[PDB]
RNA sequence: UCCUCCUAAAGAGUAACGGAGGAGCACGAAGGUUGGCUAAUCCUGGUCGGACAUCAGGAGGUUAGUGCAAUGGCAUAAGCC
RNA sequence: AUCUAGA
RNA sequence: CCAGGGCUACACACGUGCUACAAUGGCGCAUACAAAGAGAAGCGACCUCGCGAGAGCAAGCGGACCUCAUAAAGUGCGUCGUAGUCCGGAUUGGAGUCUGCAACUCGACUCCAUGAAGUCGGAAUCGCUAGUAAUCGUGGAUCAGAAUGCCACGGUGAAUAC
RNA sequence: AGGCUUGUAGCUCAGGUGGUUAGAGCGCACCCCUGAUAAGGGUGAGGUCGGUGGUUCAAGUCCACUCAGGCCUACCA
């Protein structure tokens, strides 16, 4: 890099509520709060629920019952 | 194809207002059989309708379906411009002229042309 | 950084087991990342690209170049030499750290998220995606800014074709629906 | 304060602030703050993260900002593909619920342009 | 939105479906019943519902189940 | 030359139809038709008007 | 009046109210020197972004550029910084 | 400013 | 005579209205103060269940006694601080409940999500002189269901006329 | 025949010189005034700038090419 034209690149500490700390280098400022990350996020259960939504005859069966 | 052309007759305001309502009648007829109707010219009346409205109708055998409407059309009603409420009798007149396309107006054939070259004066 | 130190041992070996290279230098390795932001609306608002470049300086690490119209076009009212889009070709250590900060805290914060696509390969082994907003990066307050501004990350890898480059990123557990 | 997409209020009381999420209005917000147990007239400025973690999973129970758009659009796109009455109304932008269409309907049928 | 106890049909439609179970396939079964819901066992059939002047034949499918028949026979014909 | 022959004199001496709104009646003078329609004429639907004239025109 | 091509017949020159086009300037840098660089146009992928803005790669190899008319040239570059 | 033509 | 459809269609125009554009307001809680009516192949307590429309058993009453029927604007206390917003409620998606043989065209009503046009309105334009205008709720006829209309009733309650 | 000059909204004209943006009067459509029309008042749409091809980053404009209209010249014999 060059000098005195680039911004700061302080190594700060990350934090999500999940319990997954990985300290990383940027110019956020002081601290890093998160709620989701590469883990503790529905990348693998939210990519399962959006597909299966159809199905209608068993709805009609949930109103006769006999 | 044909030229449907409705001129208003006696009763120059009321039958203008009625020639509006013959033009809407064949207008409603040509749309039924899917024919193109197009108002080529329209002299409007005073209180609605037209003193003459010449409108080309193209389509599929327009002339043989509509050649019988040429003539007068006498209209017994209470008018719109009638403040005493009695019957008035008017008339509209329609013509229907056929398509009749064009051919080349001169035949410039110089074998018909006697060319007479003489001295100038 | 840390997934470069995961690269050099487990992703190199992770691909040496898969596409059975008789050499090692035949493994792909990600060359660079070129964050573009083609702001465009510097023709009408000249001081827009000040902050539109100041965004890339805070998203990425370093100071951006502000690039110019190659040949002038009258479809968009730009004369040749007009500053129309700011870019950063980061490489080296900062590319592993921006990529590591990409798949950890930047990818999962995308609103209405499906998973990144896999057809975003150019048929060469180079992945190129586009992001809509700024706020998948924590450096943006969401309160300090006012613009709907977004960029489009271009991952450049030295693979021969994209059958290989999809394996290189998917060995980094890259999303790929 | 980033639940289910964005959620950025400013000095607004908590039940009014949680309305901002697509998929919860006034009632379901009181179901959140009833279940997750936060007082109603506290503010998301005051509401610290050790309180919010009880809400990022609590609004996550009912379908919210993300998955509800493709729930709803999935049902609409279903109706258009049926070719029933109502999908034949969604194709055109005429009112589905049997309104007047002679005179009114400028919500469903757009502005009064022609 | 309708009739919480008993999804509604008519006997002249329903027994016609019952005979359409063992009849195999048929030409469209001329029914004027619109107020009846479609039972799930009618899939594969092609009953024709009266819109008011003509019977439009409609193929009962897994998507088109709990809806009534008159959903799928538009009466008024516009432009 | 032809339009003058077809477009009549304009005056009300009956020339090839009437349109009688108080009685509701329509009479085309030829094939002295006596249709009482006048709402089935004033939106097209003069099929019954024209058709006996073309029949009694293919009569000759 | 002047410049460029063709007529002009493989040196030069060569007419016509022969065929085609430009000039009556610009530039203190668009001059010098050193150092660096290489296009046009398509295809693939990509935020609004679009056939046509910026990005990355590939094809292509001067079809580009040359302050302005045409010819002659020009990568050692005379083109770009 | 004008308001045709059927007591 | 019969079944299905239609009178509810929708490029648009006109008439009357209802809800609004908000802070003399919205929302949450506590609370006060009426008139006029209707009721038996009717009104329907009480108690329970349901988030809510409502569902179960059901006392009374052809009624100054029983039922609809908690009147609301009001007052007190918070709250939101001028934002297309805790304004506004269309439009839509899903699940409901009633009546009726039947709720698709085409019923009303509830719950949850939805949250658009709209920031007092051009030229013109209408009603209104006092318990009037304005505003607030309630009842009846028609009627199985189905009014923002009609017909009636009370609450608060003005400025103005030279 | 050449020489000079028009062509822009449905009509009549600016806009063209000065290359990056299309306006005016009347007409037309919609709503008021009116017993109803005209007048009037309020609101609105309406153009690829005669067709063809170059230059240019871009053509309504700038150069050729025409097409339809107009004026002038066409003499000495």
């Amino acid at each position: 890099m060059k000098k005195d034209i680039h911004p700061k690149y302080e190594e700060i500490t990350a934090s999500c509520s999940c319990g997954n700390v990985m300290k990383i280098r940027s110019t956020v400022g002081h601290d890093l709060n998160l709620d989701v990350c590469s883990k503790c996020h529905p990348f693998f259960t939210g990519k399962q629920r959006d597909v299966a939504t159809g199905g209608r005859v068993d709805r009609f069966n949930k109103r006769f019952n006999i | 194809n044909a030229f449907l052309e409705v001129r208003a007759g006696t009763g120059g305001d009321e039958a203008a207002l009625f020639a509006g309502d013959l033009f809407r009648m064949y207008s409603r007829y040509a749309e039924a059989r899917r024919w193109r109707v197009e108002i080529m010219s329209a002299s409007e009346g005073e209180h609605g309708g037209y003193k003459e409205i010449i409108a080309k109708i193209s389509g599929d055998g327009v002339y043989g379906r509509l050649k019988f409407e040429s003539g007068g059309h006498r209209v017994q009603r209470v008018p719109a411009t009638e403040s005493q409420g009695r019957i008035h009798t008017s008339a509209c007149t329609v013509a229907v002229m056929p398509e009749l396309p064009d051919a080349e107006l001169p035949d410039i054939n110089p074998a018909d042309l006697r060319i007479d070259t003489f001295r100038s004066s | 950084a840390k997934l470069h130190d995961y690269y050099k041992d487990e992703v190199v070996k992770k691909l040496m087991t898969e596409f059975n290279y008789n050499s090692v230098m035949q493994v792909p390795r990600v060359e660079k990342i070129t964050l573009n932001m083609g702001v465009g609306e510097a023709i009408a608002d000249k001081k827009l690209l000040d902050n539109a470049a100041a965004d890339l300086a805070a998203i990425s690490g370093q100071k951006p170049l502000i690039t110019k119209a190659r040949k002038s076009v009258a479809g968009f009212k730009i004369r040749q030499g007009y500053p129309i889009g700011c870019k950063v070709t980061l490489r080296g250590e900062r590319m592993w750290e921006f990529f590591e900060r990409l798949i950890t805290i930047a990818v999962p914060r995308i609103r209405d998220f499906r998973g990144l696509s896999a057809k975003s390969f150019d048929g060469r082994g180079n992945y190129s995606m586009g992001v809509r907003e700024q706020i998948i990066f924590p450096e943006i307050d969401y309160d300090k800014v006012d613009r709907v501004r977004g960029l489009d990350i271009t991952i450049t890898t030295t693979a021969k074709s994209d059958e290989e480059g999809r394996a290189l990123l998917a060995a980094f557990d890259f999303p790929f629906r | 304060a980033r639940i289910a997409g964005i959620n950025i209020p400013d000095h607004k009381h908590a039940v009014i602030a949680l309305t901002s999420i697509y998929g919860v209005g006034k009632t379901r917000s009181k179901a959140i703050l009833a279940a997750a147990g936060i007082a109603e007239d506290v503010k998301i400025s005051e509401l610290s993260e050790g309180q919010i973690d009880t809400l990022r999973d609590e609004v996550a129970k009912f379908v919210v900002e993300g998955d509800l758009r493709r729930e709803i659009s999935m049902s609409i796109k279903r109706l258009m593909d049926l070719g029933c009455y109502r999908g034949l109304r969604h194709r055109r932008g005429l009112p589905v619920r049997g309104q007047r269409t002679k005179t009114n309907a400028r919500t469903r049928k757009g502005p009064r342009k022609p | 939105r309708s009739l919480k106890k008993g999804p509604f049909i008519d006997l002249h439609l329903l027994k016609k479906v019952e005979k359409a179970v063992e009849s195999g396939d048929k030409k469209p079964l001329r029914t004027w019943s619109r107020r009846s819901t479609i039972f799930p066992n009618m899939i594969g059939l092609t009953i024709a519902v009266h819109n008011g002047r003509q019977h439009v034949p409609v193929f009962v499918t897994d998507e088109m189940v709990g809806h009534k028949l008159g959903e799928f026979a538009p009466t008024r014909t516009y432009r | 030359s032809t339009r003058r022959n077809l477009l009549g004199s304009g005056d009300r001496s009956d020339r090839n139809r009437t349109y009688n709104f108080p009685q509701g009646r329509v009479t085309d003078h030829r094939i002295n038709l006596t249709l009482y329609r006048l709402d089935e004429v004033m939106e097209g639907k003069l099929d019954m008007l024209i058709e006996p004239i073309i029949q009694e025109h293919q009569a000759d």
